């Protein structure tokens, strides 16, 4: 009636006053947020970005084919009798075909394939992403060598105590890996 | 209910266009090759798929009406579109946007 | 509607200031401070909007000391 | 012959000349297409997370200008996030032509590149979505980070500026319509609207409830 | 010092993520040199500035 | 061509309003989700307004198959032409009025209703089921929301001895801040800011379809010029319904003497240049500080409530906000 | 053009589908307000995955296998692993086993933390949406350490064990993360717990009894919440998972109401286990058992059979042994099983994926019998579905 | 700074190898390859690390391998050389190309003067290779950033 529309409302009038000052609270919070072409993120330490070669250490044998999901790194390779050995002359792998799943750096004795960081490989037509054996032994794009990027670190590279990267003025990793060699 | 086949060289449709409102028919069939203009075409190659879109309906004139059939000229046609690029008869396109070559790079014949 | 005198109060000086207030604290100012610099660019709006295509607010280029 | 799919040499002269006035007005056009490009909210497979994780608060999508919207009409970028299947393939083609003219589909991830690693042996995956739309950017990794995305953003904001506004009339489909009359026989639909009510789970069939 | 293509070097600046990790250098060019670093099972190779590297005899 | 100067700088300021509403969604509601914003663009956000709106302009503005032609078209002109001709109410400074009508609460009320045609022949005609669906209960949403917004307006024209909105905000200039009408009317207030909400802003709008009742509202199958005018048109009303707060309740162009210290949100010295600018355009402008609250509370009260379906929608104008607004009529009088 | 006929509306609920977890289409059909029938259109993301295992070895397919699941990851990589080293006999090392353990139970809390975004914002609150993949990208920079990539793609399970240890500074972030994030389930749990108007969207609504969630064919926090308290790592006793003490969380109501109070207590429960793990793990941290593999680095308690990531590293012709399987894993939506039987040579004869999600869907037309419109993504969204899993 | 003339297609046409300092978000490159494709010269916007040794792609024929997948055999592509086959379909009534690379900053500096020692033994044909960052874009030759 005429007694209950005015006590029967502020169960949640003020619900809404504690729901209001609570999401108010978060524009007083810091923005966690890492804006790309300015603060770019360094990657971990095992981070498969894209893969470098080594044109003279890869002795033709294709096991970077036989352990690759889908055969896709393309030996082209004569028998090269004159010298009693086999050596190849080109090495493509296809990207937009490759997945980053690193197969052929594990299963490789001879440590010829290896995984860069650099990720931001993204063209205009996918048959420049065929990446010759000269054009995947480039160097590869480190984001702390940049003067435009203030390359942040990543979680599980902060010190043990911070859970941000933004407002960090120094410190490491939160482990050592010899501090026990002179100790015990 | 408008079965159909959207390739991107090959929009073949089952009804006759009326005006951009396609009807959906039971008799007819309608076909537009490069709807987006990637290859640049010519008098002659706009008529050479002539030869095989009327074969390959005409041919295929015994099956059910289902979009499975639809594609299964639509796929045909696509590559005999792209026999006519690897005879040379017709090019890409220059004044695209798009930039992508779809159906292989452009290759010289025996090195 | 003053000719010239009082409307580049509005338009052009004033405006001019808090582009130079935005570029340094909005990102390390206070609870308080935030919420009365979202006042000034709900105002001086059709200032700050001529002055816009100017000021480009992109970080400096670092130095590369290490 | 010479060359296999060999390249059609411009014959029109693209006499596309301006006074520095229209290449000013030309500038407003371009700078307020690229900095403002809505995405149709599409994701099919994995590379949805990594492009949906990019909505959210540690890498801002909202922050080159790019607000998503979930309908082709409204929105204008589309970025193919996973893998395309034979179904989900006109699906998409009618997702593409339902979109207001200056479209720029991307394309993201291993598979719609490529079909990444589905080229090998899958008997219904469009290898690649270039086979069905045309695309502007390319992205490869699997899935990319999302760092990676907003970088082909950056290169597609790099071919937003480069269009020219006297050169809208490539940006409208063209009409080489053709017309066959087929002799197949129609069949009935197959995936009506019921499923629970339809007569066929209310009961047991004879003949084989006996020696249920 | 100058680092040839196959001396063991290791990081010793504290101001990067890549602290003490030691590795094999691989493909030297014209500022830079990169750094093959083999990390338990992905061995990552990561650029550096031609210097901040002591190599290990 | 507009050789009226208060028409003139009455449509700008109708026109800057809205790309302060737009660039305010986009930063305030960044704010709460600890990200940037809009960066990248102006210096930090402020040209998102005028670039969002300039793509809608160069897009092909193309109609769907099988569709009314001349409804489609006049679809949105019918939704945003009375929410930009009710301008002409909004009486913001002391020395500015662009027409004094007799009436004016009244006549805007008049021209809110004509929008529920607005959101049916745009409904009907893009053709399709699900904008049907949703441009019948987009219709059925104004509808409810208006008899509690129309009698709220009743109880503060019984307190004001008249219609006229410059004799509404002249009742509360004698005693500042102790004669505003929210003191006196407390419950007539939520009245007109709950009607308000629900009618223009975008907690309760069945437009994002993460609910997926239907696809994606009744302007689904809009693009373009067209689209703008249902998005760029719906902060128009945004702005006059937190004009119209900030004119009726709260006293427009109404305040005590501005002598004091450096606290008063303005410089720090006490006769600057900066203060005798941030004086005389509030002896212009001074709805326009407090129209900026409530806009930034209908953002800031999106977020802070939940998405209330619209089986429950209607199940709080008709059977809440109603009642409440009847009975307050009646305390507002003697009773 | 429309008309308005007295016949039940058919709407098709599209397989565009704005939404977090992938693409259906559903033809529900309605009848004023109660949908009637409701008939599931799935296999939109079918690329063919039983018909690329009988041309794969398996080496070849731990890269494949991290997209089924795709919202957890390396649930699938343990399934795929578990076909040939529990057929083989391939003897684990124990300190990898307790390195499953604690990927495992991260990827669970990275599962249930990826339902919960959409499920939240399509039963009202649209605000936590994004402060909880703030929460999902503390777990992505974990397994980015370890696994070289975020989420997918990670060849870290091997055939006779993990495929490498863990980095240096991570068993310290964990708990940092794994200390912080505890406080937050509770605060989630508060949300539609509390607020008598999420309750009023999930009492009832999309109700299954025990007897009928079983014969359906029902695992995970479906059936849990079914009140049958059945845990496939209680009942088989799976990679030292009864090394700990910890509980199964029922909650015998039925509605849509229990799988919400099940699947957040399962993000407090499997962090009880990391806990636990971390404490248990044999050799300690890894900055740890390198310095002890330094100072006695002839033949000590440590260079033992376990003590280390992988009992052997196996060749890449590895022949899966004749003989058929089923291999299952409580996965973070119900239980993943696969099917194997092989021939003796390097690839599988058969790969029978019996996904958790798919089993989950088909009691959807059955919850939508007689429920309204409004409800019809809280029940959609409740099965902790995902688009991938079940169309494979 | 915001109103750009025509000064980027003159000094292109002077030097002959530009090098483009561009913001690193985008969007502003590419209003000078505007410019520059309005005063006739026609752009093919290649990629610079997808171009392998300049010298076997540029101006020499150059084998591309296809990804064989395992189901095929190793095909080799011989593509015609990019620059004398673009210049080919190019008629004399318009000037020459430029090849505006992106992503730049990862060639190697012999292969910034491959590109800068090209430019002038190959006429009507320019590049403009986009390398590095900066808060405005801005421009300098070539010669005077290998010597940098
Ligand atoms: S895997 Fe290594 S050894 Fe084998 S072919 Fe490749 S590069 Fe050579
Ligand atoms: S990156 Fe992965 S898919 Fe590509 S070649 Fe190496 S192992 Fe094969
Ligand atoms: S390539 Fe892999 S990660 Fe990318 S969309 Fe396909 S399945 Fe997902």
């Amino acid at each position: 009636q005429i007694t209950n529309y005015a006590k029967e409302a502020v169960q949640s009038a003020k619900y809404i006053g504690q729901g209001l000052s609570v999401t108010f609270d978060h524009m007083r919070r810091r923005p966690i947020t890492v804006q790309y072409p300015y603060e770019k993120l360094i990657p971990s330490e095992r981070f498969r970005g894209r893969i470098h070669f080594e044109f003279d250490k890869c002795i033709a044998c294709e096991v970077c084919v036989r352990v690759c999901p889908i055969n896709l790194p393309v030996v082209d390779w004569v028998f090269n009798k004159e010298l009693k050995k086999k050596e190849l002359k080109h090495y493509s792998i296809d990207f937009g075909v490759c997945i980053f799943c690193a197969n052929c750096v594990e299963y490789c004795p001879t440590n010829c394939l290896s995984v860069t960081e650099e990720y931001e490989l993204a063209t205009y037509d996918r048959h420049e992403l065929n990446y010759d054996s000269v054009a995947m032994g480039r160097i590869p794009y480190k984001v702390t060598q940049d003067p435009m990027v203030t390359p942040i670190r990543e979680f599980a590279y902060l010190p043990a105590g911070v859970m941000s990267g933004h407002d960090l003025p120094a410190g490491a990793q939160r482990a050592g890996e010899r501090p026990e060699a002179i100790a015990n | 209910m408008l079965l159909k086949s959207t390739t991107r060289h090959v929009h073949i449709y089952a009804g006759h266009v009326v005006d951009g409102e396609v009807h959906p028919d039971t008799e007819t069939l309608t076909l537009n090759v490069d709807p987006d203009n990637e290859l640049e075409w010519n008098e002659a190659a706009l008529a050479k798929v002539e030869a095989k879109f009327r074969e390959l309906v005409a041919n295929a004139a015994g099956e059910d009406l289902t979009e499975y059939n639809l594609r299964r000229i639509g796929s045909d046609l696509e590559h005999f579109i792209r026999s006519l690029l690897m005879q040379g008869e017709i090019g890409y396109n220059l004044n695209s946007r798009v930039r992508n070559y779809s159906l292989g790079i452009p290759r010289v014949n025996h090195s | 509607g003053v000719y010239g005198a009082l409307a580049g109060l509005y338009l052009l000086v004033v405006p001019a200031i808090v582009y130079a207030y935005l570029n340094a604290r909005w990102y390390v100012a206070s609870s308080f401070e935030r919420a009365f610099m979202y006042f000034l660019v709900t105002f001086f709006f059709p200032g700050l909007l001529l002055l816009a295509p100017f000021i480009n607010f992109r970080p400096q280029p670092r130095s590369l000391n290490s | 012959p010479a060359i296999l799919n060999p390249i059609a040499r411009p014959e029109v002269p693209q006499e596309l000349a301006e006074n520095i006035i229209l290449t000013s007005l030309n500038d407003v056009y371009d700078w307020a297409r690229l900095s403002s490009l809505w995405p149709l909210m599409y994701g099919t497979a994995c590379c949805f997370i990594e492009f949906a994780a990019m909505i959210g608060s540690r890498f801002d999508f909202d922050r080159f200008g790019l607000v998503p919207r979930n309908s082709p009409r409204q929105a204008d970028l589309i970025i193919t996030s996973g893998t395309i299947t034979m179904k989900m393939a006109p699906a998409l083609v009618r997702l593409y032509e339902q979109m207001p003219s200056p479209k720029y589909v991307i394309a993201m991830g291993a598979c719609t590149i490529t079909g990444g690693m589905f080229s090998s042996d899958s008997y219904s995956a469009v290898r690649g979505v270039d086979k069905l739309i045309p695309v502007d950017v390319y992205l490869p990794g699997c899935p990319p980070r999302p760092e990676a995305i907003m970088d082909a953003i950056v290169k597609l904001r790099k071919k937003i500026a480069n269009e020219h506004i006297n050169e809208r009339g490539n940006l409208a489909q063209t009409h080489r319509l053709f017309t066959a009359k087929h002799k197949m026989k129609p069949v009935p639909p197959i995936l009506t609207g019921q499923y629970l009510n339809a007569p066929s789970r209310q009961a047991p069939p004879p003949a084989l409830a006996a020696a249920m | 010092m100058t680092i040839l293509p196959g001396m063991t070097v290791k990081v010793t600046n504290p101001n990067d993520t890549y602290y003490q990790f030691q590795g094999i250098v691989q493909r030297i060019t014209d500022g830079k040199v990169a750094v093959l670093f083999e990390g338990g099972n992905w061995d990552k190779l990561v650029t550096f500035q031609a210097s901040e590297l002591e190599p290990v005899v | 061509l507009w050789l009226p100067l208060p028409m003139l700088m009455m449509l700008i300021v109708a026109t800057v309003g809205v790309l302060v509403a737009v660039w305010l969604e986009r930063k305030i509601s960044a704010a709460v989700q600890q990200r940037i914003g809009p960066e990248y663009i102006g210096p930090l956000g402020i040209l998102a307004p005028l670039a969002d709106g300039l793509k809608l302009i160069f897009k092909e503005d193309v109609l769907p198959a099988n569709s009314d032609r001349w409804l489609f078209t006049l679809g949105p002109a019918v939704v945003v032409i009375p929410v930009f001709l009710s301008y002409i109410i909004v009486p913001f400074g002391q020395n500015l009025l662009i027409s004094n009508l007799a009436m004016g609460v009244f006549l805007w009320i008049a021209l809110s209703s004509i929008a529920p045609i607005g959101l049916l022949m745009a409904g009907y005609a893009s053709n399709n089921k699900y904008s049907l669906l949703g441009g019948l209960r987009a219709a059925a949403q104004s509808i409810s929301y208006e008899i509690p917004l129309a009698l709220a307006v009743l109880a503060v024209a019984m307190m004001s001895n008249g219609l006229g909105t410059v004799e509404i905000v002249e009742q509360q200039s004698q005693y500042g801040i102790l004669s505003w009408n929210v003191w006196r009317q407390p419950i007539g207030f939520l009245v007109f800011w709950i009607a308000a909400l629900a009618e223009c802003e975008r907690l309760p709008f069945d437009l994002p379809e993460a609910e997926e009742e239907l696809v994606a509202g009744y302007q689904t199958e809009y693009a373009g010029m067209k689209f703008a005018l249902f998005y760029l048109g719906a902060y128009v009303n945004l702005v006059l319904s937190a004009l119209l707060v900030s004119v009726l309740y709260f006293g427009g162009w109404s305040f005590p003497i501005p002598l004091e210290t450096i606290a008063n949100l303005l410089g720090v010295s006490e006769t600057n240049p900066f203060l005798q600018i941030a004086f005389a355009v509030l002896g212009i402008t001074m709805t326009l500080i407090k129209a900026y609250f409530f806009v930034f509370l209908a953002i800031l009260l999106r977020w802070t409530v939940p998405r209330v379906r619209i089986d429950q929608l209607l199940d709080l104008g008709w059977k809440f906000l109603l009642p409440v607004g009847l009975v307050n009529l009646l305390l507002t009088a003697g009773l | 053009k429309i008309e308005t006929r007295t016949e039940p509306m058919v709407i098709n609920m599209g397989p565009h589908h704005p939404s977090m977890h992938g693409v259906l289409r559903l033809m529900v059909t309605l009848d004023g307000e109660d949908v009637i029938d409701c008939e599931p259109v799935i296999g939109y993301l079918h690329r063919g995955m039983e018909k690329i295992a009988e041309n794969r070895t398996n080496i070849m397919f731990i890269p494949y296998v991290s997209r089924w699941d795709y919202a957890a990851g390396m649930f699938n990589e343990a399934v795929t692993v578990n076909a040939p080293e529990k057929l083989a006999g391939i003897p684990v090392p124990k300190r990898a086993s307790y390195i499953r353990v604690i990927m495992l139970e991260l990827n669970r809390i990275a599962n249930h933390l990826l339902w919960l975004g959409p499920f939240l914002a399509d039963v009202g609150a649209q605000t936590p949406f994004f402060y909880i993949f703030r929460e999902r990208e503390y777990i992505y920079d974990l397994f980015e350490a370890a696994t070289g990539m975020r989420f997918i793609n990670n060849n870290y399970f091997r055939i006779g064990g993990v495929a490498a240890d863990l980095t240096y500074g991570w068993v310290t972030k964990c708990r940092d993360f794994c200390d912080y994030f505890l406080p937050k389930v509770d605060e989630y749990e508060r949300l539609i717990t509390n607020n008598p108007i999420f309750v009023r969207r999930l009492q009832g609504v999309g109700k299954i009894s025990r007897e009928e969630a079983i014969n359906w064919g029902l695992s995970g926090p479906m059936l849990r919440a079914s009140g049958v308290k059945w845990d496939l790592r209680k009942v088989d006793h799976y990679e030292c998972y009864d090394d700990f003490d910890w509980d199964v969380p029922v909650a015998t109501e039925g509605d849509c109401l229990a799988r919400y109070i099940v699947r957040i207590q399962e993000m407090r429960e499997s962090v009880k286990i990391i806990r636990q793990a971390l404490d248990g793990l044999p050799g300690g941290p890894y900055e740890n058992l390198e310095a002890k593999r330094m100072l006695e680095g002839a033949k000590s308690e440590w260079n033992g059979f376990d003590y280390q990531y992988i009992g052997k590293k196996l060749s890449p012709t590895f022949k899966i042994p004749k003989g058929e399987h089923y291999v299952r894993v409580e996965s973070g939506k119900g239980e993943l099983g696969i099917y194997l039987i092989g021939d003796d040579n390097v690839f599988p004869w058969r790969w029978k994926i019996r996904p958790p999600d798919f089993n989950n869907l088909q009691v959807l037309p059955q919850l939508l019998k007689g429920m309204k419109v409004a409800d019809i993504v809280a029940i959609l969204g409740s099965i902790d579905v995902i688009m991938g899993s079940v169309d494979r | 700074g915001l109103l750009a003339g025509y000064q980027f297609v003159k000094d292109l046409e002077s030097a002959g190898a530009l090098a483009l300092f561009v913001p690193p978000e985008g969007g502003f490159e590419g209003r000078y390859q505007r410019r520059l494709r309005s005063k006739g010269y026609t752009t093919l916007p290649m990629s610079a690390p997808g171009l392998g040794d300049l010298a076997a792609y540029l101006t020499q024929e150059h084998g591309i391998r296809p990804a064989h997948t395992g189901k095929e055999d190793i095909r080799v592509y011989f593509q015609p050389p990019l620059v004398t086959y673009h210049l080919e379909n190019l008629p004399p009534n318009a000037k020459g190309l430029v090849l505006w690379l992106i992503d730049g900053k990862r060639l190697s500096k012999q292969e910034f003067a491959y590109l800068a020692q090209l430019t002038q033994t190959l006429p009507k044909f320019k590049v403009v290779v986009e390398v590095g960052g900066d808060r405005v874009v801005r421009w300098e030759p070539l010669a005077d950033w290998v010597a940098a």
